[PDB]
């Protein structure tokens, strides 16, 4: 998914072509894995922009999620939350970014 | 006892006495007050001196627990998501108490997107706080005008991993690749490089741009209501003295 | 007379500051009162009463005290015109016309400091989106500071007849 | 160096009209004990030089000291303020390496468009260049 | 030099306290999280961690165990069962409160 600063167009993202008009923090990522593993890429954009959440009534994942669960991607080098319902229709890998919820306030230049 | 009360106002700071009861105990313990007295206005200007310097701004809350216990500042989330969630799901007491303050915010402290919530802290001037996740808080907070901080240690951990569909081979040299890329600090160079060195500040080195002047009239203007109050008590101990006359 | 004169003018404030947002935008130019801010395309409008909520609070006060630096300086004459009633006890009545006119402008000062504090703190703000690169206060202002001297300089000679 | 105006520095020069302004004030209150015989013990009354003529404890004697009061805190503020311009004024230390440059941000620095300088940043892996072209490229 | 290596954990806290603040220590958050409440309470963590590392539940290679161990630590920590006995055996078992953190009062003037 397009997220700062993970994953971002170039400036000249209609200059360029292929995955090199991406840009970001799991952009070179995606670029060590295949310098691990050894493997031709592909970077594609989910349509919906979603993360990927099940229906209530069809019970279908959709975003990035359903992608992978529904066999349309292969492997998605993307800021996921490794959540427990979403654990058991994919394999997730190890966390390599431990975070959470934090607060947000104005830094104080006040009299 | 009420002409020598002046004289004690007279040796307050300044301004040396017409009446001096020359050189007995009254003279000596006189100028012990007024020895004592002349210590206190020398430490005020000294500490007076460091605050006008140093300036240093006080980051006013530390924890969840210091939005729980006030109700000053508002605080927010987003108004759908797992973070919203979160505190209608924690059943620990201070995220239940957040929670039951964010259900009965009104007005409606959850904003439609983050790059509102963003501004709407900008906005209300501090009083508005906002709950976001911890890595684009450090995103945002070096992006210019970079007027919003991250404040305290985040509240849960929480984890983004590299998914491969369930049973796919490939997961595995992937579950090699990262937890070999994070033990080299490849990922820390990227996280330097899209955080700090793709941010538009840098957090000290905005920290090393902080250099102020002269002092303002606002510290000044509410000594003036004592000294129209004194205004005020020149005419009605004057008026009582018509009343003498 | 002089000190009424100058002291209505700042209420007749038609430009209070200059307004600069000369910004290579393009050239701008406004003209803001003490209360009717013009500008200068030609127009005028009020932007009176602004933002945030407790320094409103400041303008409730503020306007109640030009009120009250005003009508003080009333005072002043309708007791020394019933001493040209007597020119045609006396010596009371114009010792108390002086005090009026002395707690107008210590009033008045502060009527005229709170709006300075108004104007300091909003340009803090940047005010929506008329922030000058002037700040270039008054005219009529600063010679509304001149009321108050006025009133002092008018003072000093209506006791120097109070002693005799 | 500047002139007459690094005299009134400290002092924000509206302040230097309400320091004069609320010492005008002074003037008749005391004159209300019964106006140009009093008005040098205001200005006897300003920082120093205790006056000679007192009058002793009513209302003139107790506000002549609370305008008293108030502007020996200013002086000292006065004193607190000039001090607080040359301490940081001594504190500001020129630049005598290109560490200095890296480490602050105030003053921008460059180098050529093109050349083996600009190339040498960028091939420099020492960590304080590298800091320089992490900051030119982001320049 | 001298060598500020120490040998054992309990006598880099000493010697913390030992030097008067003239002698920091590194260690692990968690069990700094521990050691600075217990009492004298004398030392503190300060700054945010300098990496992210995450100790796991450890099953043998190929066993079936972990798999329903791997479900229920997704369970347990999104339920915030683990922060409830972080919150134990860290702060209700502690030697000092949570906000006798809240007690180190701050820049006031004047002593
Ligand atoms: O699994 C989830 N992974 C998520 C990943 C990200 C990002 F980090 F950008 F990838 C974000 N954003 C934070 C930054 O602004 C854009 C949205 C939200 C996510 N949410 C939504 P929640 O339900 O509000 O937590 C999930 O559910
Ligand atoms: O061998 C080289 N010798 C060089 C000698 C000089 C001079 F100092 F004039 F002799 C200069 N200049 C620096 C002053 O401005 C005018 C040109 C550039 C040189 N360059 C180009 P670089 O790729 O930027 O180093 C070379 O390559």
């Amino acid at each position: 998914i397009l997220e700062s600063p993970y994953v971002m167009m170039k400036k000249n993202h209609e200059m360029l072509e292929g995955n090199e008009r991406y840009e970001g923090y799991c952009v070179d990522l995606a670029a060590e894995i295949a310098k691990h593993c050894g493997f031709k890429y592909k970077l594609t954009i989910v349509g919906d922009g979603k993360y990927g959440a099940r229906d209530a009534d069809t019970k279908i994942w959709n975003g990035m999620v359903g992608e992978l669960v529904y066999g349309k991607a292969d492997i998605a080098i993307a800021p996921l939350t490794i959540t427990l319902v979403r654990e058991e229709v994919i394999d997730f890998s190890k966390p390599f970014m431990s975070l959470g919820i934090s607060i947000m306030i104005k830094k104080p230049q006040k009299s | 006892i009420f002409n020598s009360l002046w004289f004690s106002l007279g040796a307050f700071m300044q301004q040396g006495c017409d009446i001096s009861p020359r050189s007995l105990s009254g003279r000596i313990v006189g100028g012990v007050w007024w020895f004592f007295t002349l210590i206190i206005i020398s430490s005020y200007t000294a500490n007076l001196a460091a605050f006008l310097t140093v300036e240093r701004m006080v980051s006013p809350i530390e924890s969840a627990e210091d939005l729980s216990k006030q109700t000053e500042i508002a605080y927010g989330t987003l108004d759908s998501g797992s973070t919203k969630e979160f505190f209608r799901r924690s059943k620990i007491a201070v995220f239940d108490k957040m929670w039951t303050y964010m259900r009965s915010a009104e007005p409606s402290v959850f904003v439609r997107t983050t790059a509102e919530g963003v501004a709407r802290v900008r906005k209300s001037k501090g009083k508005y706080a906002y709950l976001l996740e911890s890595t684009m808080n450090e995103y945002i907070e070096q992006r210019k005008p970079c007027d919003t901080m991250k404040v305290g240690g985040n509240l849960d951990s929480k984890g983004y991993g590299i998914a491969t569909p369930k049973g796919s081979s490939l997961g595995t040299p992937v579950n090699l690749a990262v937890l070999k890329l994070s033990e080299q600090g490849v990922l820390d160079k990227l996280k330097n490089k899209w955080w700090y060195d793709k941010g538009e500040c840098g957090a000290k080195d905005s920290g090393s741009k902080e250099k102020t002047s002269a002092l303002s009239l606002s510290n000044v203007a509410g000594v003036f209501y004592i000294l129209v109050g004194g205004l005020g008590l020149a005419m009605l101990v004057a008026l009582i003295e018509f009343c003498y006359k | 007379l002089l000190a009424l004169l100058f002291a209505t003018t700042a209420f007749l404030t038609t430009y209070w500051c200059q307004g600069t947002q000369r910004v290579p935008f393009q050239l701008r130019r406004f003209h803001t009162g003490i209360w009717y801010s013009c500008e200068e395309g030609e127009k005028c409008r009020s932007f009176i009463d602004l933002a945030p909520a407790s320094e409103k609070g400041v303008l409730w006060l503020s306007v109640v005290s030009e009120v009250l630096y005003i009508l003080l300086l009333v005072v002043g004459f309708s007791l020394m015109c019933l001493e040209l009633l007597h020119s045609s006890d006396g010596l009371k009545l114009n010792a108390f016309a002086a005090v009026f006119t002395v707690l107008s402008g210590l009033l008045g000062m502060v009527a005229h400091m709170m709006y300075t504090q108004v104007f300091q703190v909003t340009v803090s703000l940047g005010p929506e989106d008329w922030r000058p690169h002037s700040w270039d206060y008054g005219w009529s202002f600063c010679l509304a500071w001149g009321s108050f001297t006025c009133c002092m300089a008018a003072s000093v000679t209506t006791l120097n007849s109070y002693t005799k | 160096k500047p002139g007459v105006f690094s005299f009134l520095d400290p002092l924000a020069y509206e302040i230097w009209m309400c320091i004069v302004f609320a010492y005008i004030g002074v003037s008749v209150v005391l004159f209300l004990v019964s106006i140009f015989n009093s008005l040098w013990f205001s200005l006897g009354a300003f920082m120093q030089q205790g006056c000679d003529i007192s009058p002793r404890s009513l209302s003139g004697r107790i506000v002549g000291g609370v305008w008293w009061f108030f502007t020996l805190i200013i002086i000292s503020s006065y004193t607190a303020n000039l001090a607080a311009f040359l301490t940081v004024e001594r504190m500001v230390s020129p630049i005598e390496s290109a560490e200095d440059l890296s480490k602050q941000t105030e003053i921008a620095y460059g180098t050529l468009d093109s050349g083996s300088t600009k190339e040498f940043f960028r091939r420099s892996k020492i960590a304080v260049f590298d800091k320089m072209w992490t900051y030119m490229r982001s320049a």
